[PDB]
């Protein structure tokens, strides 16, 4: 939708720009989750809302 | 010279890792630099003024 | 609830929702708010490089 | 309480036992603690109960 429907090569460096950030954060981003995840990989205690 | 050089490294890295440690509880290791913060403080004075 | 192992179906969907909003949670923070404030530095560097 | 009040020996080895054990866990559970908070540092949310 942008101003950048035209010109493909800057738009492509655009996309590129946001798989680059994305790419780098991504692995940090996992093992974070893991971490967070180990005491529901225990026990996950079921509430009987949920 | 190399007979304080032991103890002198000993004490520096003291006083690197009380300084690693507060960066990473503080600020969450974020990098920070004049040009990002200015061009950054720039983009908001940018759709303030539009 | 208590027959868990009755209703594996509901039991197992619980333990899915749970994990996915609390990986939510730290993915919103790391990845997502890493991209929005990393995304425009990023792209004024490499639009500036090409 | 046990039967090891005395034998302060025998006492001290299970003492240098439980303090060894937790010594060893001891980082993992601090910085765990801190990545597991890394999303509440940025926006705790509060709910009526709490």
């Amino acid at each position: 939708k942008s101003s950048f429907a035209k010109h493909p090569s800057a738009r492509k460096v655009i996309s590129d720009a946001a798989a680059t950030v994305l790419a780098d954060r991504s692995y940090a981003t996992s093992d974070g989750i893991e971490i967070s995840l180990k005491p529901y990989k225990f026990d996950p205690d079921i509430q009987p809302n949920e | 010279m190399s007979s304080k050089l032991n103890e002198t490294t000993e004490a520096i890295q003291r006083e690197l890792e009380e300084t690693t440690y507060q960066f990473k509880v503080q600020y969450n290791e974020q990098p920070m630099s004049a040009e990002s913060y200015l061009a950054a403080s720039l983009d908001d004075f940018k759709h303030q003024f539009h | 609830l208590t027959n868990k192992y009755y209703c594996p179906e509901v039991f197992l969907d619980a333990v899915a929702t749970k994990l996915a909003q609390t990986a939510v949670l730290f993915l919103n923070v790391e990845m997502l708010n890493d991209f929005y404030v990393r995304f425009p530095r990023e792209v004024e560097a490499k639009l500036h490089e090409h």
